[PDB]
């Protein structure tokens, strides 16, 4: 516990969550985006919405949150609140009756080589055009559009 | 009371009801909870229904 | 980078930047805010409730002289992203909203240029009251 | 009481107790948490939306050596 206290004191001694975490300006923060669906809550044909319960699996590299575990009693990884670190602002473009960005803000896993894994839940009510030509034998094709809202390709790229 | 009548300068006509009258009345009364007099302002909205639809 | 974080801390330093103050140079001077609504989608028009739900991007642009810097002193950085909650914002809202939500729904970052120009483009799901004509 | 306030201030003193850190001891050990759900009332079971509403008391017991 004292080792982790020391590590936390060191890491956030001069951390600035409002700055992109790249040692060099020309670099690109490579975010490995991916979804894991928990349940398809509902498909409102009348209102043309789709409610889903997904885990947004974002992973990126932060160059300031690095340490050598040997000094800190072999603490390879810690869990810290996600509100204390810079996070990509991935939003759901085609939103309808919902929230654009994740609002749960679970704790983000942080490793000793600067890696960060953040997997918060979210209920997304996206819009999707419904085709009812062959109802009730119809097959729907509803899409979700996720992307960074303010960092262009040269700054953040989704993998 | 800033003004007896309730301001309606920026009102948005609902289309179903029309405000016949809206005047705030200043009342003062005591509650069994507490030994002090508590003042209040009660606004009475008198709204008349337009009967064409339900008619 | 170190330069970018130094710049961000310098700009938002509460000792020298108060977000509660209009960036007006002179007493009679006023801040000019440009507006533009980008209609991303018309979600629905509820005739029974007389409400129109739209998904719009509300481009807002103005000048904040307190957020200027010299690029040559900051590794030739021309624009930086500052959180929109930590800078003065012209509280532009949907006045005729039909559900009590006035502000935007995300509060994204604001792209700040080195000359003080702010470019803010937050998304919003708006529910505005409409006069439905049924004749 | 003065003693109780002093104890509460001492225990939660942020300079010595960081709530963001697991109370792991003896090295890379794990904290054992005991669960027990006490059903206080089954409020409703909706069949159309397939949701059960329950009022429960979620007992949770663990050991925090930093609060001794
Ligand atoms: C940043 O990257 C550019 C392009 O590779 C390089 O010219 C420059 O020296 C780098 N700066 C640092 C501090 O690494
Ligand atoms: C579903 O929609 C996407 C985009 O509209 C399209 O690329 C894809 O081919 C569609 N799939 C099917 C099976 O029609
Ligand atoms: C700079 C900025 O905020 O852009 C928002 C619009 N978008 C997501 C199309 C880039
Ligand atoms: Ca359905």
């Amino acid at each position: 516990a004292h080792a982790e206290e020391r590590l936390l004191k060191k890491l956030f001694s001069g951390y600035n969550k409002w700055s992109r975490p790249v040692a060099n300006i020309s670099d690109v923060v490579l975010v490995r985006f991916g979804l894991s669906i928990a349940q398809l809550i509902d498909v409102d044909e009348k209102n043309q919405m789709m409610t889903t319960n997904v885990w947004v699996k974002q992973e990126w590299h932060d160059y300031k949150l690095r340490w050598d575990p040997a000094d800190y009693e072999n603490v390879t990884s810690i869990r810290i609140p996600s509100e204390l670190i810079w996070r990509p602002d991935i939003v759901l473009y085609n939103n309808a009756d919902g929230d654009f960005a994740v609002t749960h803000l679970t704790k983000a896993h942080l490793f000793h080589d600067g890696r960060v894994q953040w997997t918060p839940p979210a209920i997304y009510k996206s819009s999707c055009s419904i085709d009812v030509t062959f109802f009730p034998f119809d097959q729907q094709n509803c899409t979700m559009k996720f992307g960074s809202w303010t960092y262009d390709k040269a700054k953040i790229d989704l993998v | 009371n800033m003004h007896s009548r309730v301001d309606q300068l920026d009102f948005w006509e609902s289309g179903e009801w029309v405000i016949v009258d809206a005047v705030g009345t200043y009342n003062t009364r005591k509650y069994e909870c507490c030994a002090e007099i508590y003042p209040d302002i009660t606004y009475a909205f008198v709204i008349r229904r337009l009967p064409l639809f339900y008619t | 980078t170190d330069t970018e974080e130094r710049l961000v801390e310098h700009l938002l330093d509460p000792s020298r930047y108060n977000k509660l103050i209009r960036p007006a140079t002179n007493g009679s001077e006023l801040v000019t805010v440009q507006l533009m609504v980008s209609l991303a989608q018309l979600i629905s028009v509820h005739e029974r409730e007389q409400i129109m739900t739209t998904n719009v991007w509300l481009t807002q642009e103005w000048e904040d002289y307190r957020l200027t810097w010299k690029p040559e002193e900051f590794d030739n950085m021309k624009k930086v992203r500052l959180p929109s909650k930590h800078i003065w914002l012209p509280d532009v809202v949907l006045y005729n909203n039909a559900d009590g939500m006035y502000e935007v729904s995300f509060y994204s970052n604001a792209v700040v240029s080195y000359d003080g120009s702010i470019f803010w483009l937050p998304p919003a799901i708006y529910k505005s009251a409409c006069k439905i004509e049924v004749k």
